RNA sequence: GAGAAAGAGAGUGGCGCGGACGCUACGCCGCGACGAGUAGGAGGGCCGCUGCGGUGAGCCUUGAAGCCUAGGGCGCGGGCCC
RNA sequence: CCACGCGUCCCCCGCGAGCGCACGGGGUCGGCGGCGAUGUCGGCUACCCACCCGACCCGUCUUGAAACACGGACCAAGGAGU
């Protein structure tokens, strides 16, 4: 038993080892790495001692079932896709939330969690806007960015704290979380002018105006 | 006993996992060949025009022995002579293709066509793109496609082209075995043509589309594949 | 033989039964219900059938005997099981498999089996 | 089996022609490496300009 | 707390002169008047807002007369900017010249 | 909650209205059963534009979901409580339909038999 | 090598020399 | 379209006894097996010599 | 199923009792290519009407045949079941 | 670089083990969100109406029929290769 080594072959593109197979055999060094060559438990009983079957057989049978399936390959489950974001999203940016109740809103995004969603807080002392997960396509992302490496968001928040449960109430730790990531977001918007004015006033379309000739 | 048994058909399965690879090995560095034939293929042909330019004289290419040939006019009202020289070229359907060695009963069977057809000089490329797109192979007379390289071994194994590779190196440099190699494709089904033809029913020389392109067929094979 | 009165009883039997694009056959012996030469139990020489008892707990499992082929009220064995679930499908699968008595059918008569119990059980 | 496009679809491309791979290897070598000669004969050029 | 939608007219359906293909609408989204333009509102997916006589349901509220057919712009039609739909559901075609929102959401920005 | 099938596709149809006869809106003895008109003018026949259409093979079902009820079962026309052992181990794919002929006593019996036998009916409420 | 019948004993001293 | 001309299309030869027999049935239902399933075509020509018209296997005769 | 005429051939010396579906062989299943049509020709109808021999321990005064139907459905369709 | 070791005669100069990622013999989620008991959900079809596009009335003789060609008011039963 060793510890494993990475992949000595870097990723040229995807599915093309950068070094060919000679030259992995040298790296890899195999000149010198040549080789050649339950079902019953025994209970004891107060009689005998009794082999007692675990995994027994079905008491029952519906009167016809299905087959298998043919097994194919690529379809991996949600929980382990890769995630991508785009190039418009960085840590820092002001969005603007399309579709939710909190829609035409401008807010500041956070993170990429791990299942996929934006963390979201336009601090609710500007808009009123939770620490809420938002979907990356459901979302225009203007440009413009505030200087949010710096900061420390909790650990201890992702999707399986921000899932739902099953009236709602506000519990006291997401305010306590509330509290200790805008305390340390909004006196970093406070230093550029006019922006918590932004961030309190929705995006929305009045006449003349086109979201193709409009850049943001 | 079944001790000796196992281990005979784990030997047998073992032997011929080794054929397959040393079959591999076998395939890999004959398309590394004809890479190296087709280098020298192309580079030849312009160092020779550039010998002949700096002699001051010509050179008169290498007369081309391979042509496209594609049904731009379809099925309703066909002269017969037409439609039988059609049905010996394997263009059934409209826009359907296949490869033709040219000489002199060729040149003259294509003639008779030739407001029907469009038929040119293709490039290497032209004849990856045809194979490895819309190849398929004309196996105990039904069509299954080329998905891998046993599917041509087992039908033109006896002429000793194994895989697609030297499938393609003897229709492009037409081999001996080119009668049974093209006539192991099956005729080629292209789509219409994006961007649109820009008339059909004239010669290419007068502004249209059918007749004789030259190298022309490689501007039109990459939108109708 | 077999073959020889399937090829009469196939189309013009009295318990075939056709409608509906479906076909059957309500014959006393038949695993699963329907005309096939395999699933017939009137022209093979060994034959199970699984039928619910007299009265309403467990099932008479029938076989046809070797001996008496042309005798028909000495040719068939009734034998009645009234016992948990398991237990009848065991007698069912055991006595099937390892008597070697027509293999075919283990599985549908552990089915059927398993039907006539589900509605023998009661219901909510 | 369905034909999936060997042209798009790589390792059928590979499993049709092995040899494929290493042209595919050897050019994007060749494509990156002649891009970074170009773009250090253009700085070189730039910096005899500002010489 | 204004609109979120853009402005667009179901001009017709996809159709030859003869012939007209009801799986398809043609919307000219207000604008937008080039190819070279209207490659922001691919995919980009739309909806036929209506009222209706007996009252239907409103998910995330409360029972009202409106009713909506959602839709999915798919690609671009002719040289004017024109631009083609696919409704999950055809259109009537007593919504020719009428408003159909085209939304932002499935954004790509 | 009622008796779920084995498997539930789903089921496509390739034409829902019915093929009415040409000119069978027009007329009152000629009633709407499709018969293919052998006229030598007719305009139905020989596949105009806009007409009434035609019902040929294309048509068809798909052979996994042909006859195939909307709740996933086949019909299965049962006369007498003799015949749900019939249907007691295709009892995931096909159902049972009570005849008409049938006396309000006997369906009775039929369903309770039926519900017994986990078998679902189409029909189960019918007289009463 | 990769014929069958003729390249027994290459694809086999290829299988002793692998080891 | 496809200039296929379908007058030859469908071959006419035929594939079951056209006899209502049983033992004639059980013959085929045997020599279908031995011809799929054997690489001598003996089989095949049998079934297709049990298939035909008793005007196509006319009676031999014993001189 | 696998590029290569042909044997997962047989001989002689040097605990746990377990393993889905199938096969109306006129059945079930896999590949490809294909579908115009008047006169006409042919095949299949678990399309339909009336009667006769068999058969369904068929149905029926606890309501058959017929007729009506903005009800539920099936079939490409003839038609059929509710 | 799809190049691997040892042994020997001559010529010219046949079973290594394990794990894993996968542009790999046809889609899965081991991802989610809403509304629901007297006014709402589903039902393609079938009842009525609206709109767009198409849309001449059948049979028949014909080289050709929507024909300013003949038969046909409407409906039920009968009605023609035996
Ligand atoms: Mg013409
Ligand atoms: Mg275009
Ligand atoms: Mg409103
Ligand atoms: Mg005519
Ligand atoms: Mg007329
Ligand atoms: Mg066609
Ligand atoms: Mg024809
Ligand atoms: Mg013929
Ligand atoms: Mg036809
Ligand atoms: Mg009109
Ligand atoms: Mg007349
Ligand atoms: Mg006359
Ligand atoms: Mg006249
Ligand atoms: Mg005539
Ligand atoms: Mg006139
Ligand atoms: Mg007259
Ligand atoms: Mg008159
Ligand atoms: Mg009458």
């Amino acid at each position: 038993k060793g510890k494993p080594h990475c992949s000595r072959n870097p990723v040229l593109v995807r599915g093309i080892g950068r070094y060919s197979r000679s030259a992995m055999y040298s790296r890899k060094a195999l000149y010198k790495r040549k080789y050649a060559a339950l079902a019953t438990v025994t209970k004891p009983v107060g009689g005998g001692t009794r082999v007692v079957k675990l995994r027994k057989m079905p008491r029952y049978y519906p009167t016809e079932d299905v087959p298998r399936k043919l097994l194919s390959h690529g379809k991996k489950p949600f929980s382990q896709h890769v995630r991508k974001l785009r190039a418009s999203i960085t840590p820092g940016t002001i969005l603007i939330i399309l579709t939710g109740r909190h829609r035409g809103k401008r807010v500041v995004f956070l993170k990429q969690l791990s299942s996929g969603l934006l963390l979201v807080t336009g601090p609710l002392s500007l808009n009123r806007v939770p620490l809420r997960r938002t979907h990356q396509k459901f979302v225009i992302a203007t440009s413009t960015k505030i200087d949010i490496s710096g900061v420390k968001i909790p650990k201890h928040l992702t999707d399986a704290y921000f899932k739902k449960k099953k009236k709602y109430e506000i519990t006291e730790q997401r305010k306590v979380d509330q509290k200790a990531v805008d305390s340390q977001i909004l006196p970093k918007i406070k230093a550029v002018p006019q922006l918590q004015g932004y961030l309190r006033s929705v995006f929305a379309l009045t006449n003349g105006v086109y979201p193709h000739k409009l850049v943001f | 006993n079944f001790a000796e048994l196992k281990i005979k058909r784990l030997r047998k399965k073992f032997a011929q996992k080794m054929l397959r690879k040393a079959r591999r090995k076998l395939i890999y560095e004959k398309a590394k060949h004809y890479h190296k034939e087709y280098r020298q293929m192309y580079r030849t042909e312009i160092r020779m025009a550039r010998m002949a330019r700096k002699a001051g004289n010509f050179y008169v290419p290498a007369e081309p022995k391979l042509a496209f040939v594609i049904r731009i006019r379809g099925i309703n009202g066909v002269s017969p002579k037409v439609r039988k020289v059609l049905q010996l070229l394997r263009l059934r359907q409209i826009f359907n293709g296949t490869f033709v060695k040219l000489n002199k009963a060729s040149i003259n069977m294509l003639r008779i066509v030739e407001p029907y057809i469009a038929w040119g000089y293709p490039n290497l490329k032209s004849v990856n793109e045809l194979i490895y797109k819309r190849g398929y192979g004309k196996i105990n007379k039904k069509r299954i496609a080329l998905t891998d390289n046993t599917l041509i071994a087992r039908s033109l194994g006896k002429y000793n082209i194994i895989c697609m590779e030297d499938l393609i190196h003897e229709i492009y440099t037409v081999g001996k075995h080119f009668k049974e190699a093209n006539n192991f494709l099956w005729p080629f089904k292209l789509s219409s043509p994006r961007g649109g033809m820009k008339k059909k029913t004239t010669h290419f020389v007068e502004g249209g589309d059918a007749g004789n392109r030259e190298d022309q067929i490689n501007r039109l094979i990459r939108r109708m594949n | 033989s077999a073959h020889l009165q399937w090829m009469v009883v196939r189309n013009c039997s009295s318990f075939l039964i056709k409608r509906n694009k479906q076909t059957y056959s309500t014959e006393p012996n038949n695993l699963k219900a329907r005309n096939s030469f395999r699933y017939n139990g009137l022209i093979h020489r060994k034959t199970v059938g699984v039928e619910p008892a007299a009265d309403g707990k467990g099932v008479v499992v029938v076989m046809k005997r070797r001996s008496g082929q042309r005798k028909p009220a000495t040719s068939y064995v009734r034998t009645t099981i009234n016992k948990n679930a398991r237990a009848t499908l065991s007698s069912i699968r055991h006595m099937i498999r390892k008597n070697k008595y027509h293999p075919d059918l283990r599985m549908a008569a552990i089915r059927r089996a398993s039907a006539i119990l589900r509605s023998q059980k009661p219901v909510m | 089996v369905l034909k999936k496009n060997p042209l798009k679809n790589l390792r059928i491309m590979l499993k049709l022609n092995p040899y494929a791979k290493t042209m595919r290897r050897n050019t994007i070598l060749r494509q990156a490496r002649n891009h970074k000669l170009r773009v250090e004969r253009a700085a070189a050029a730039l910096a005899a300009k500002s010489d | 707390s204004g609109r979120l939608w853009c402005k667009a007219i179901f001009a017709g359906y996809k159709r030859g002169l003869r012939n007209q293909r009801e799986h398809t609408a043609l919307l000219k989204i207000e604008g937008v008047y080039a190819r070279d333009e209207t490659e922001f509102y691919l995919g980009k997916r739309c909806a036929y807002v209506y009222k209706a006589k007996n009252n239907t349901v409103t998910p995330g509220g409360k029972p009202n007369k409106t009713r909506v057919i959602w839709g999915k712009v798919t690609r671009a039609h002719g040289n004017s900017g024109m631009v083609r739909a696919k409704f999950r559901s055809n259109l009537p075609a007593k919504a020719i010249g009428h408003r159909i929102r085209v939304m932002l959401y499935p954004s790509r920005i | 909650a009622a008796l779920r099938p084995l498997v539930k596709p789903k089921i496509v149809k390739k034409r829902t209205k019915k093929f009415i006869r040409h000119q069978s809106d027009r007329y009152v003895k000629i009633k709407r059963n499709w018969r293919k008109p052998r006229g030598i003018d007719n305009r139905v026949r020989r596949r105009f534009k806009g007409q009434i259409l035609m019902p040929n093979i294309g048509y068809g079902s798909n052979k996994k979901t042909k006859h195939m009820l909307p709740s996933g079962f086949r019909k299965f026309l049962v006369h007498n409580v003799k015949e749900l052992e019939v249907l007691l181990m295709c009892n995931k794919s096909y159902c049972a339909e009570i005849a008409h002929n049938v006396s309000s006593k006997n369906r009775k019996a039929i369903v309770e038999r039926a519900a017994q036998l986990a078998i679902r009916v189409t029909n189960p409420n019918a007289r009463l | 090598i990769a014929h069958p019948k003729l390249g027994r004993r290459a694809r086999a001293r290829i299988a002793r020399g692998l080891r | 379209g496809v200039d296929i001309r379908h007058n030859k299309d469908r071959k006419v030869r035929r594939k079951e006894p056209k006899s209502q027999d049983i033992y004639l049935r059980l013959l085929v239902k045997l020599y279908r097996f031995l011809a799929r399933r054997t690489n001598s075509t003996f089989n095949q020509v049998v079934l297709k010599r049990l298939f035909m018209s008793r005007t196509n296997r006319p009676p031999l005769s014993l001189s």
